[PDB]
RNA sequence: GGCGACACACGUGCUACAAUGCCCACUACAAAGCGAUGCCACCCGGCAACGGGGAGCUAAUCGCAAAAAGGUGGGCCCAGUUCGGAUUGGGGUCUGCAACCCGACCCCAUGAAGCCGGAAUCGCUAGUAAUCGCGGAUCAGCCAUGCCGCGGUGAAUACG
RNA sequence: CGCGGGGUGGAGCAGCCCGGUAGCUCGUCGGGCUCAUAACCCGAAGGUCGUCGGUUCAAAUCCGGCCCCCGCAACCA
RNA sequence: UCGCCUCCUAAAAGGUAACGGAGGCGCCCAAAGGUCCCCUCAGGCGGGACGGAAAUCCGCCGGAGAGCGCAAGGGUAGAAG
């Protein structure tokens, strides 16, 4: 890497919905991540929460009770 | 830095993983993963030249590399593009920085994109390294969503030693690459 | 800061800015505020990192929002067209869809006037 | 205004009452 | 809507409860299009009626709230010029 | 089933484009008419529409009923916005044999065009024009923003 | 056959030189004024430039073929 | 039509005519020059946000069909690009 015209890349600490991710080790260290999927909410880890598929599922329920 | 949490996942559990299912006589054969280019292409800034090294900045930012700059290779007229001009960044990483690079995007970046049902599982490009591209440049850490002027994407290259798709697969699953299956 | 998918409102107020998150608003706001138990009066610029993790985990897991929620809808539509359903000719065909007047102005589904002779 | 069911004067225009316009007295 | 109620007119109500426990199942032409349909309607092949002619339409699990006459519609359109 | 069709074209209107304004809270002052096959106080349930209950009134004697603008207090801070609520999604209430075509109403979501309108053109001379609500006829219910009426506040300007 | 000019919205003409950009009058369409039509006023639509090729990043525009148009010539015999 | 360049005619040295068949020049470049160092195309297929037949990127195949200021020819990546 030519010296001069660099970003730092120095070792730093980082944030979520989670916990911190030790790893770091980027430019401009100790930022705020708003959440990540990975740290499983959120999708992967799957939540599934809210979750849909209730209109086929609704419309046959409600109906023959009545 | 030579430690970096994913470089370190790599060669305890995800090599081993990988002898396992393909099995390899060879300690080489073994995927290693080479080469992630980061490719801006910006028409955007066309006639302004003064736009694009604001986005260079960017890219430095969260690669911590500096990106050269593409510029037109023909000259094409149905939009504008004199063959002189600059189209471009594109800055290519690899080795540890590669790494602390991939676990970001892993672990911070791709979680902060609307919707993202997962990564695309077509894109493997049939002798085994697999493309992606990106909408908005904020979904990553070292942006602060204040500094964006305007949005501009990108077209994220990973290049594998894997032979195949299939194995290629595998490692970057094995890595934490969320995938739509 | 930001609330579910990108989304960051700013300054103005916390109950207002909140509207600006598509799938809430109003009702849905002065809702998650006491739910909370945070100031709705407030302004987003300042409040604490915590009350803001508070607010975001709320509304982000009560009901679903901007990227999940338009997904649906299209969904809805979809389904309610190719069933091959009255509603869902007007939506094919993108003439309204809840009784109406197609004889004058339906403008707002009909996209702007395209005039022809006499 | 006087078109926007969601407030007391929309409300009070069509002559309707709701969460919005409370029968009370 | 109606809540206490789910109205469906019972001159096919038979036909169509008969059609699951006959063991056969065939085409029928009705009238009703005030009626709702489905569960034991799917399926099965209802003509509606438009006022011009009766109209076959298959049924399926999707279509389970709807009234019958949303599926035969009343007028002919292809446009204008 | 259609009169409710929709590439379009015109008349009459309603709601607006906001800060003399929007929203929420509290607080006042009318008139005319309607209603015991109806109007429904009041208690409960419900966010609510409404639903249970349920007293009074053939009605200056009980009910529709809150008039609204106004007032006071506080909020919004000039932003396609706490403006504007058209379109659409889902959830329901009621009438009715029945609301797909075609009902009105409540709630959650959605929030479009619109930043005073080309040539042109209408009304009004005073308790009028603006503006604000209220009642009735028809009527099961309602597409009423219509129509016939009632009062509240209340200008401008006529050389000729 | 010869030399010169041309072919562009429905009509009539610019634009071609000098590559990047199609314009003007009338007509047509929608609205206004009028009892009504005309006149008049406010708006809009409407084209791939005869054609086939080639040149160039790019062709109504530059080059070639062909097809039409108009003009001039065809003398000593 | 008249001088100049390229190709054919031209009969495998040179040369060779016709109111024979076809094209071009009357410039251009202070970098489009000298040198030293490096680099290697066009095309096809696969992959990648806005990117479309074509802007940029990644992968494989691709001995020259690209490029060499402009016509053609000879030449040329073991460079002349
Ligand atoms: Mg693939
Ligand atoms: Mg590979
Ligand atoms: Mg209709
Ligand atoms: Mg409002
Ligand atoms: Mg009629
Ligand atoms: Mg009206
Ligand atoms: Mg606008
Ligand atoms: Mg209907
Ligand atoms: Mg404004
Ligand atoms: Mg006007
Ligand atoms: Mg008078
Ligand atoms: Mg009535
Ligand atoms: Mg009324
Ligand atoms: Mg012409
Ligand atoms: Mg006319
Ligand atoms: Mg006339
Ligand atoms: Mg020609
Ligand atoms: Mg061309
Ligand atoms: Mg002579
Ligand atoms: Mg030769
Ligand atoms: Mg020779
Ligand atoms: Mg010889
Ligand atoms: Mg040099
Ligand atoms: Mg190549
Ligand atoms: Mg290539
Ligand atoms: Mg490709
Ligand atoms: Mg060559
Ligand atoms: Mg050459
Ligand atoms: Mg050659």
């Amino acid at each position: 890497m030519k010296e001069g015209i660099h970003p730092k890349l120095v070792p730093a600490r980082i944030i979520c919905g989670c916990g911190n991710v030790i790893e770091t080790y980027s430019t401009k260290p100790e930022i705020y991540v708003e959440v990540c999927s990975k740290c499983h909410p959120f999708y992967t880890g799957q939540q599934r929460f809210v979750d849909t598929e209730g209109r086929v599922e609704r419309f046959q329920r409600r109906y023959g009770d009545s | 830095p030579l430690d970096v949490a994913l470089k370190r996942k790599y060669y305890e559990e995800v090599r081993p993983e990988l002898i396992r299912r393909f099995g390899y006589q060879n300690v080489w054969e073994v995927p290693r993963l080479e080469k992630v280019v980061i490719n801006q292409g910006l028409g955007e800034a066309k006639e302004d030249a003064r736009i694009l090294e604001k986005a260079a900045q960017e890219l430095a930012l969260i690669t911590g590399q500096k990106p050269a700059v593409t510029r037109a290779k023909k000259s094409i007229s149905n939009f504008k593009l004199r063959k002189g001009m600059p189209i471009g960044l594109r800055v290519t990483l690899r080795r540890d920085r590669m790494w602390i690079f991939l676990e970001k995007l892993l672990n911070v970046a791709l979680p902060r994109i609307r919707d993202f049902r997962g990564l695309n599982p077509n894109s493997f490009d049939g002798r085994g390294n697999y493309n992606l591209g990106l909408r908005e440049q904020l979904i990553f850490p070292e942006i602060t969503y204040d500094m964006v002027d305007a949005l501009r994407g990108m077209d994220i290259a990973v290049v594998t030693t894997a032979e195949t798709d299939e194995e290629a697969r595998a490692l970057l699953e094995l890595l934490g690459f969320p995938f739509r299956k | 800061a930001r609330i579910a998918g990108v989304e960051i409102p700013r300054n103005k107020r916390v109950d207002v800015a909140l509207t600006y998150i598509y799938g809430i608003g109003k009702a849905r706001a002065k809702e998650a505020l006491e739910k909370t138990g945070i100031n709705p009066a407030t302004r987003v610029k300042d409040l604490t990192e915590a009350e803001v993790v508070r607010l975001r985990e709320y509304v982000e897991n009560t009901w679903k929002l901007e990227g999940e929620l338009r997904a649906e809808v299209a969904a809805n539509i979809k389904r309610l067209m190719d069933i091959g359903c009255y509603r869902g000719l007007r939506h094919r065909r993108g003439l309204p869809v809840r009784g109406q007047r197609t004889r004058t102005n339906a403008r707002t589904r009909k996209g702007p006037r395209k005039t022809v002779a006499a | 205004g006087k078109g926007d069911r969601r407030t007391r004067r929309g409300k009070i225009w069509r002559g309707t009452y709701g969460k919005y316009r409370p029968r009370k007295k | 809507s109606l809540k206490k109620g789910v109205f469906v007119d019972d001159h096919l109500l038979e036909k169509v409860l008969e059609l699951n426990a006959k063991g056969e199942k065939r085409l029928i032409k009705t009238w009703s299009r005030r009626s709702t349909i489905v569960p034991e309607m799917v399926g099965h092949t209802i003509a509606v009626y438009n006022g011009k002619q009766h109209v076959p339409v298959y049924i399926t699990e999707n279509m389970v709230g709807h009234k019958l006459g949303e599926f035969a519609p009343t007028r002919t359109y292809r446009g204008h010029g």
